[PDB]
């Protein structure tokens, strides 16, 4: 009976996702980021009479909120040291030890792309309907952290520590989520852990100095 | 879900519950139908060969070690039916099960949209209002002076009245009100 | 300023001379018009502050508070209309008189250019809130709540009076602009430290710290809906406004004297958000959320950064609007069920769809959502605090996580889930209370659209 | 090859030893608990599908839970050295810890700025 | 015990006035209060006030400061002056204490 | 579109179908009012297996207490009807 | 185009001429031609009508230059009139310097986007101007509080001049 | 008194008019430095009494 | 069985056996079906922790 | 593909294997949801109540 | 056939509130939006000019939009 509300929610998620993708400054990036999170909460808790669905939506909010903490740390550092929040001045700050912003962006990407440590919301969060599972947690929403890192790749290339820990984190989460996907019975759970494994593979590709291959795998996946 | 549990489960009930749970977990392990039938026949043979004991303590010890074995080698992710607790689509349509007293709060325009239904609903409300007093009188007359009272309810004893406390389960929402 | 004060003063004869069948209509309509009149001092073309009179003055800081007060008076009338329907006409007119006097005194307090007049109107506002809470509260504990509120405020405010008379005897004027221009540095003595404490602790009581804050949940639980509205949306901001005003004459020693209150604010916002997590009462949850947001405001004003002041003003206005909205929604459920227990009404999204929409928007405003002045204020407070010390980001992050958790916990446990079908007395909705939610939420959208108004003194 | 429970992931009713070594006293206790449950269920059902009911059901158990959680704690609080120590540490230890954290950080920052080893690269608005 | 009125039940307000708007018991005062709240609260203060705030010009000298900054930057660029001199006040009109 | 509704006759036919394919009983002796132990000669394990087969046939789980209450194909049919809200 | 290249510099675009070595038609060129003929022409006509109406009802607005009042340095302390005028002109200059900083930041962002991959090389003068204006802003307005004032700015400048004079002794 | 009855609707508008009058009276009360500030201090124009009323 | 007078203000409130609501019988229909608790039953002190939206204490296979 | 096809034919084979901790670890998601989602909410909520509110 | 009555809450009061709110908001804003569009199309948008010959402009003569100039002339 709420098919119109369902379609409107999907449209709102698409609008927020395209805002997040095409945003030029980190504030608009954050608008798209958190709008994607909120529409994810609603679409996971679509059947609001289901307690398990409500728990899944709440824990997705929790893990994405820890990612938001990392995002806010990066945003605040960039505001304090480059008074624009815009990617052009972010480019102009490419060689001044961006360890704190890159660590914050890595935490944000871990939260959104469900790497190890902040992973289980992605497999838990498809007790909602299957088109929600598909569009949200298989093609667009979970890409967002990897998209953030490929957006900040020119800063990323000058920090070897961030590249190494991205490679290690991505390898760990792709191995662990493939292991979890091996002995699973729910089809949605199998494809969710497969999605997490491919996101870990994109994180590995970002651990190398190849962001463009990671974005190619984003579209392909 | 329709019968209230007693004070305790008898030994026969506990054995039957263990048998059903063991067969379900056995199916979850051996997915394939022929393999499941083979091992289910083996499990039935084990229950049959421990069936006749004539010693309550020995039977209880057998049941205890069988439950120990079940918890030792149960399936960590067993098969759960949909519309069953723990499975997918368990409480899915609770968001659509509207509890039917909101029709009292419906506007006269909305009631005018469905005239025959609301005439039948008014007839049902009149029947409930007329039957409530005899329901209460029968429940008071039910012989429960002190002590052992179970959660069961009596039927309509005399001719012409209704079973007590019938409304909340006769007029419950449909399992898929879509 | 008189063109705003005098119509609000004439609201009282209108209230007492209107017919009993036209009192609410007349007072609500004319208070809406008074808010529209109070919109006229946003005409700030020059950087000069609008000094209308020798005793009344305007400000980019005072103006949003005045407009919020004048906007909130008709909202309080609408909210308090239903729970006074079985009441004497004299009592109804007296309640409306209390609300109108609160609006008049708060407008005069925010527009006052003298600290001693600010103090006088501060306690003048202390009176009718006490009368409202005690006379029209529901439970027994309203008398204890009134005692706690009144004497927390008074024990705070007496050293403020001593400090103000000390400053007047020292510099001769006690006028805000003269003090701002010929402010004098303090020679960092123990007497000056006690002077700083005396002039700060009144406002640190009025907007809650982690210490003295115990009056706020009691008063908010025991107060009626208009009392909760006026408290949580104006009076804490009145304390913050006083701190911003009086901090200018304490230049050299705030930078070390503000240390314990910054720590108190940060750890207290964490602890009060935790209480919101394990809180069984909806009004208590909203009250402790107010404590957390005002702790953020305290920390920003103490660190005294232009980003901190701007974020403090934005969080002041945003929190006033969203806390009043949350209180009104909770009051709608309480008027349905006559109990404030949170776990008791659960599946309300089924029967109240657009009220659930207002709940969802109010909670998305309660947590920091980036297209909102709530996130604007919280984010710039975070930026200023991280500039103050880089390690504050840990406390900020913990607070943000727990804030999202209690807001979404509120939504899930009071709107979603299986409906408690035994609650027959769930009337569909009042157009009045849906209008009340809309009149809370639409100004949030408009101020998000143009946040230059809510930016305070510093930029 | 044995299940070890804990406060989280407790012991099943199919594994606890009390289920198998039953006594007539425990059977009588179970029957009495069933009787209490049945009486409360009957009272609730009468109050629930009474047609003359125009309001909700008040739930005195929930009222007692709320009152015990809210307005009973200070009347039934007794100061002991244990809770005095707990209150002192929980109300002061975090404050002193974050005091020393922020104080050391700000003193280091101020010293670096005064000695010129810290440069604000493009920090114009703070 | 004392001679007290019992707790009154709360009536279904829609049982007698199905077009109830939340304001008053009798329908005429109720509908006129609804109309007064909507007209004075949405029509003339959420629209006219929004328009007035929108057409307040040069709010705290923002557009003036834009034009003045453009003029000063253009002047200092075409005249070769150091744009944004480091010292605000002229050093010749400031007297420093000796030694 | 999908999921055709089930009626009392279909429920009775499917229950009788499964019981006729039990192969332990019913040599053209089964009726709809035949008790599993009184005049079909079964026991509790057989009744549990019959309930399991009915659950696998209809795709939903009968809870244990109601399941052990069920003892005849007529009341199995009545239980499916009460759970699925048949004869709307 | 109210903006001028003196305050918002933009190098002249150098686009290369097409060399269609393939035989396939260009859908971009076809869509741009159709887009012009369908969208751009009616929009241009509407804007020309609107501009004709504006030229009929043409009116003017001015700039309001302020003249220099006596500053905080040349009048006595405790005189609230001179202090008020100096404070107002200092706040005016502060807002003007904020927008000067905004102009330089816009210029830097435009340089970075225009040059793209060569921003580390040919944006040298934009980055140099940004660094110099940042240094001057930090010298005049940085450490002032949320109650920043002409008196506080003067005190900061006098302290900085004292430190520079003391360093110039040795 | 031709309309009568609901006469109370002029109370708040009367208060608003009186408040505007009191603001005008305060503007007439201050009146110092009419053109004596260092910022504006312009000539009085061939046809103009005061700069602002 | 009340709390052992261990400081904080537990009065005569009972010590319920400290198990989450996930471990209640889910087939049995409860008066508070989301809470899995009947009307008039004593509420656990930590019902907020032990609701099905929150901390689970159900037995695990490992 | 070949290894998994061989293992699936081994599942076709009619014999019960002994359950291994590697398989239990994989099917219970590495125990990360159970362990973390039971120890972090319990400690956080219990600390929040039993200190922040009631102490 | 076999259409069943789905039980729904009373959405009439919700729809009535939304209809009334949109009605009043439209009832004033649509004339205001039309007036804004007509003013911007036909008049206004003052063009920046230099100060001529020592002329002293009016204060509203420093503002751009015609509605801003009208309010500044008639009220401030
Ligand atoms: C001289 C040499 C020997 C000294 C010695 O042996 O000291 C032992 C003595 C502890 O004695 P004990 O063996 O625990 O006493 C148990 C009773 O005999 C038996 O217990 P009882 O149950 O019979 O007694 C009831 C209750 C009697 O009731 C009470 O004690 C009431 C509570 C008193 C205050 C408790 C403070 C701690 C809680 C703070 C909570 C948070 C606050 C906000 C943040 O007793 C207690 O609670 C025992 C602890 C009493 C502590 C008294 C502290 C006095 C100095 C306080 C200084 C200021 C503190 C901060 C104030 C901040 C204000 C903003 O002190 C210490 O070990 C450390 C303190 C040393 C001095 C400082
Ligand atoms: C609600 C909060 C309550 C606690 C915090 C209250 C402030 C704590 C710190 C300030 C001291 C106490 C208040 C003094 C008010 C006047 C301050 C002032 O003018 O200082 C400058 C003056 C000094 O004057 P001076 O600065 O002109 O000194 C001359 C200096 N030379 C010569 C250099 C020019 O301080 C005092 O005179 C302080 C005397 C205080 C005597 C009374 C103390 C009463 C008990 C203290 C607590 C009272 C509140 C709590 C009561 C209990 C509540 C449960
Ligand atoms: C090689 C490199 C390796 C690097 C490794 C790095 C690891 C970093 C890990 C950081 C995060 C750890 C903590 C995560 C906690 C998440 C808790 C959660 O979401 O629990 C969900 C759970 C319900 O879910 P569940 O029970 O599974 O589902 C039932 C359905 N059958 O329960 C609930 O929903 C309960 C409701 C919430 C209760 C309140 C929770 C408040 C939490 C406040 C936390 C504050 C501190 C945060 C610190 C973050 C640090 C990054
Ligand atoms: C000041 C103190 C206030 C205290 C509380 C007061 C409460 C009572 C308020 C009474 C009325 C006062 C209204 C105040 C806000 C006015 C908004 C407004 O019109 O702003 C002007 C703005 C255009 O002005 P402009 O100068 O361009 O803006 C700055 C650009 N440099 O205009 C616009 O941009 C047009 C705005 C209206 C058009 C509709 C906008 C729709 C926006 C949809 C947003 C959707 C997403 C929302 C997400 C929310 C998430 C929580
Ligand atoms: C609640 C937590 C309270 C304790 C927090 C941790 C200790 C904070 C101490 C402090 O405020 O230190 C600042 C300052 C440091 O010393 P200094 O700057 O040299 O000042 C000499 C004073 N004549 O020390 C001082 O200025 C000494 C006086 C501090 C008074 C603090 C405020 C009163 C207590 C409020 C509670
Ligand atoms: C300023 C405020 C100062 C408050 C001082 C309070 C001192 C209390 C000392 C004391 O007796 O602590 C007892 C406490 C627990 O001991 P007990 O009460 O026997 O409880 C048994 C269960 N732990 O003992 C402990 O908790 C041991 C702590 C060891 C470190
Ligand atoms: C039907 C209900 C009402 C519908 C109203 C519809 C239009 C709403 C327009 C809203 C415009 C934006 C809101 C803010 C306007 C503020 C105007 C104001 O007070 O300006 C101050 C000014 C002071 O006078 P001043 O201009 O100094 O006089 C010397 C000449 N330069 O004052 C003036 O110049 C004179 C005052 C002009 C505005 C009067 C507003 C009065 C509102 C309160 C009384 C309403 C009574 C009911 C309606 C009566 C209708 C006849
Ligand atoms: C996953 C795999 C799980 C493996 C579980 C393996 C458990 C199998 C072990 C057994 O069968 S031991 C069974 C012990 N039970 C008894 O001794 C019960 C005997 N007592 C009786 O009264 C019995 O006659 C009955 C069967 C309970 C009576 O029922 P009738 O059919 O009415």
């Amino acid at each position: 009976p709420n098919i119109n509300r369902f379609i409107k929610y999907l449209t709102l998620f698409l609008i927020t996702m395209l805002i997040l993708t095409s945003a030029n400054n980190m504030f608009q990036l954050f608008i798209g980021w958190e709008g994607v999170g909120i529409m994810s909460f609603l679409l996971i808790g679509w059947w609001y009479g289901r307690t398990d669905a409500n728990t899944a939506a709440l824990q997705a909010i929790l893990y994405n909120r820890i990612g938001d903490i990392g995002f806010i740390l990066a945003m605040v550092w960039f505001s304090l040291n480059m008074n624009s929040w815009e990617l052009q001045q972010i480019m102009f700050s490419n060689n001044n030890d961006n360890l704190i912003p890159l660590m914050g962006l890595l935490i944000a990407a871990t939260g959104k792309s469900a790497q190890f440590g902040l992973h289980p919301w992605l497999p838990s969060a498809m007790e909602g309907p299957t088109p929600v599972s598909a569009l949200l947690h298989s093609s667009t929403m979970v890409v967002a952290g990897i998209f953030l890192l490929v957006r900040f790749h020119p800063l990323t290339t000058n920090n070897n520590f961030i590249l190494t820990t991205m490679l290690c984190l991505g390898a760990l989460t792709t191995l662990f989520t493939a292991i979890c996907a091996l002995t699973q019975n729910d089809i949605k759970k199998i494809i969710a852990f497969s999605t997490s494994s491919q996101l870990g593979l994109m994180m590995v590709t970002l651990g190398m100095n190849q962001p463009h291959l990671a974005f190619l795998h984003i579209c392909t996946h | 879900a329709f019968c209230a549990p007693p004070a305790y489960l008898t030994h026969q009930q506990k054995v039957l519950r263990l048998y059903k749970r063991a067969l379900r977990h056995l199916e979850s392990w051996c997915i394939h139908r022929d393999k499941y039938r083979y091992f289910a026949c083996l499990m039935r043979a084990r229950f049959e060969e421990h069936k006749n004991e004539k010693d309550m303590m020995r039977a209880t010890q057998l049941l205890r070690e069988a439950e120990e074995e079940f918890w030792q080698n149960q399936h960590p992710q067993p098969y759960i039916f949909p519309d069953s607790p723990g499975g997918t689509s368990f409480e899915r349509y609770e968001c659509y099960k509207v509890p039917e007293w909101c029709l009292d709060y419906w506007h006269p325009s909305e009631k005018a949209m469905y005239p025959d239904y609301f005439s039948k609903r008014e007839q049902w409300k009149k029947l409930r209002m007329e039957s409530w007093d005899r329901e209460v009188k029968q429940l008071q007359e039910e012989t429960s002076p002190d002590g052992i009272m179970t959660e069961a309810l009596p039927p309509a004893r005399r001719e012409g009245d209704l079973p007590p406390l019938w409304w909340h389960i006769v007029t419950r929402p449909r399992e898929r009100p879509t | 300023m008189l063109k705003i004060i005098l119509p609000s003063l004439m609201l009282l004869p209108l209230t007492w001379l209107s017919s009993p069948k036209k009192t609410w209509t007349n007072v609500t309509s004319y208070s809406f018009l008074i808010s529209l009149t109070s919109l006229t001092l946003l005409w700030q073309t020059d950087e000069n502050y609008k000094n209308f009179s020798n005793m009344f003055s305007s400000d980019p800081l005072s103006t949003p508070l005045i407009i919020l007060t004048a906007w909130l008076l008709p909202l309080m009338l609408m909210a308090s209309q239903n729970h006074l329907k079985k009441d004497n006409n004299v009592l109804q007119k007296l309640y409306i008189s209390m609300l109108i006097s609160l609006q008049i005194l708060l407008i005069m307090t925010f527009s006052a250019t003298e600290l001693i007049m600010f103090y006088i109107l501060f306690e003048a506002t202390l009176i009718p809130t006490l009368i409202i809470i005690t006379r029209w509260g529901n439970q027994t504990e309203r008398l204890n709540a009134g005692i706690y509120f009144l004497f927390y405020t008074l024990i705070g405010s007496i050293p403020l009076l001593i400090a103000l008379i000390l400053i007047q005897n020292h510099v001769g004027t006690l006028n805000l602009m003269i003090l701002s221009f010929t402010t004098h540095t303090l020679d960092a003595s123990w007497s000056n430290n006690l002077l700083w404490l005396a002039c700060m602790m009144a406002f640190l009581i009025k907007m809650p710290l982690y210490g003295v804050h115990l009056w706020l949940p009691k008063a908010h639980v025991e107060a009626p809906i208009a009392g909760s509205m006026i408290l949580a949306a104006i009076l804490l901001k009145l304390g913050s406004y006083g701190m911003i005003r009086i901090s200018i004459i304490l230049d050299p020693l705030t930078k070390y004297m503000a240390y314990p209150f910054i720590l108190l604010s940060l750890w207290g916002m964490i602890m009060t958000s935790s209480i919101c997590l394990r809180q069984t009462d909806l009004k208590s949850l909203i009250a402790y959320s107010s404590v957390s947001h005002m702790a953020l405001v305290i920390a920003s004003i103490m660190i005294q950064t232009p980003w901190s002041f701007m974020g403090a003003t934005m969080l002041m206005i945003a929190h006033g609007l969203t806390s009043s909205l949350l209180f009104c929604l909770a009051n709608s459920n309480y008027e349905r069920i006559h109990s404030r227990t949170m776990i008791m009404a659960r599946g309300l999204q089924m029967v109240f769809p657009l009220m659930a929409t207002w709940w969802l928007m109010a909670s998305l405003a309660n947590l920091a959502l980036p297209p909102s002045i709530n996130l604007m204020g919280e984010l710039f407070i975070t930026m200023s605090l991280f500039s103050w010390s880089n390690f504050t980001i840990i406390l900020m992050g913990i607070n943000i996580i727990i804030t999202g958790m209690y807001s979404m916990y509120m939504i899930i446990t009071t709107q979603r889930g299986k409906l408690t079908n035994h609650m027959i007395n769930l009337q569909p909705s009042h157009t009045r209370e849906l209008t009340l939610m809309a009149l809370h939420m639409i100004p949030l959208i408009l101020l998000t659209t143009s946040p230059k108004l809510i930016t305070g003194l510093t930029m | 090859s044995k299940y070890k429970p804990a406060p989280l992931a407790t012991l099943p009713s199919t594994l606890d030893p009390a289920e198998y070594d039953v006594s007539p006293e425990t059977r009588r206790a179970q029957v009495e608990r069933l009787s209490i449950r049945a009486r409360l269920k009957r009272e609730y059902l009468l109050q629930y599908n009474d047609p003359k009911r125009v309001s909700h059901i008040e739930d005195p158990a929930l009222i007692r839970w709320t009152y015990a959680r809210s307005a009973n704690i200070y009347p039934n609080f007794r100061p002991t050295p244990k809770n005095s120590l707990l209150g002192a540490v929980a109300g002061f230890g975090p404050l002193i810890f974050w005091y020393y954290v922020f104080k050391t950080d700000r003193d280091r920052k101020e010293r670096l700025i005064q000695e010129g080893k810290l440069d604000r690269k493009f920090n114009i608005s703070y | 015990q004392w001679q007290e009125d019992p707790e009154p039940e709360d009536e279904n307000v829609y049982a007698k006035n199905p077009d109830f708007h939340g304001y008053d018991s009798d329908p005429v005062v109720d509908v006129w209060n609804m109309r007064a709240v909507f007209f004075f609260g949405f029509s003339i203060v959420l629209v006219f006030g929004t328009t007035f705030v929108a057409y307040v010009p040069d709010y705290r000298m923002q557009e003036w400061a834009r034009r003045e900054a453009e003029r000063l930057v253009k002047y200092r660029e075409v005249n070769g002056l150091p744009i944004m001199e480091s010292n605000y006040f002229d050093p010749s009109k400031i007297q420093l204490p000796e030694d | 579109s999908d999921a055709p509704p089930l009626t009392l006759d279909g429920i009775k036919d499917r229950v009788l179908y499964v019981l006729k394919l039990y192969d332990k009983i019913d040599p053209e002796k089964l009726s709809v009012n035949s008790h599993f132990m009184k005049d079909l000669g079964l026991d509790s394990l057989d009744q549990v297996e019959i309930i399991m087969a009915m659950e696998d046939e209809f795709g939903f789980e009968i809870p244990d207490i109601d399941a052990e209450k069920l003892m005849c194909p007529q009341e199995i049919v009545d239980y499916i009807a009460d759970k699925k809200d048949v004869y709307e | 185009d109210s903006w001028d290249k003196d305050v918002y510099p933009e190098p002249p675009s150098r686009t290369p001429a097409p060399s269609p070595q393939t035989s396939l038609p260009n859908p971009i060129t076809y869509l741009t031609k159709a887009y012009d003929l369908v969208v751009d022409w009616p929009v241009t006509l509407v804007r020309e009508f609107i501009e004709r109406q504006h030229a009929k009802n043409r009116t003017y607005y001015y700039h309001r230059q302020y003249r220099r009042v006596p500053d905080i340095t040349e009048c006595k302390e405790g005189d609230v009139l001179c202090i008020y005028e100096a404070e107002m002109q200092w706040r005016r200059d502060f807002k003007v310097d904020q927008e000067i900083m905004n102009i330089i930041q816009e210029r830097l962002k435009a340089c970075q986007q225009r040059e793209g991959e060569n921003y580390q090389q040919n944006c040298a003068k934009e980055l140099e101007q940004f660094t110099k204006v940042t240094k001057a802003y930090q010298d005049r307005y940085l450490d002032l509080g949320a109650y920043y004032s002409a008196r506080k700015c003067l005190a900061k400048q006098k302290q900085r001049m004292l430190e520079e004079r003391k360093a110039a002794r040795q | 008194q031709l309309l009568r009855e609901h006469w109370v609707h002029i109370l708040v508008p009367a208060g608003f008019v009186f408040g505007c009058y009191l603001d005008r009276k305060d503007d007439e009360k201050l009146t110092a430095f009419r053109n004596k500030s260092m910022l504006f201090q312009r000539e009085l124009r061939p046809n103009e009494e005061v700069t602002w009323k | 069985e009340p709390y052992p007078d261990d400081g904080m203000g537990y009065g005569d409130y009972p010590m319920l056996p400290n198990r989450s609501q996930h471990e209640r019988d889910p087939w049995y229909q409860w008066d508070h079906s989301e809470l899995r608790m009947n009307w008039g039953e004593p509420i656990h002190w930590d019902l907020d922790m032990y609701i099905r939206n929150r901390v689970d204490t159900s037995p695990t296979p490992v | 593909f070949l290894i998994a096809l061989e293992l699936n034919n081994l599942t076709m084979k009619l014999s019960m294997n002994k359950a291994n901790p590697y398989s239990s670890f994989s099917t219970l998601l590495g125990f990360f949801p159970s362990i973390i989602h039971r120890i972090t909410p319990m400690k956080s909520l219990n600390l929040s109540l039993k200190t922040s509110l009631t102490l | 056939g076999k259409r069943l009555f789905v039980v729904k809450p009373s959405l009439y009061y919700d729809a009535r509130f939304l209809r009334l709110m949109k009605f009043y908001l439209m009832l004033t804003g649509i004339p205001v939006i039309i007036g804004i569009t007509l003013v911007n199309i036909f008049i206004g948008e003052a063009e920046l000019a230099e100060i001529p010959e020592g002329y002293i402009p009016e204060h509203w003569e420093y503002y751009k939009h015609p509605i801003s100039r009208w309010i500044a002339r008639n009220f401030y």
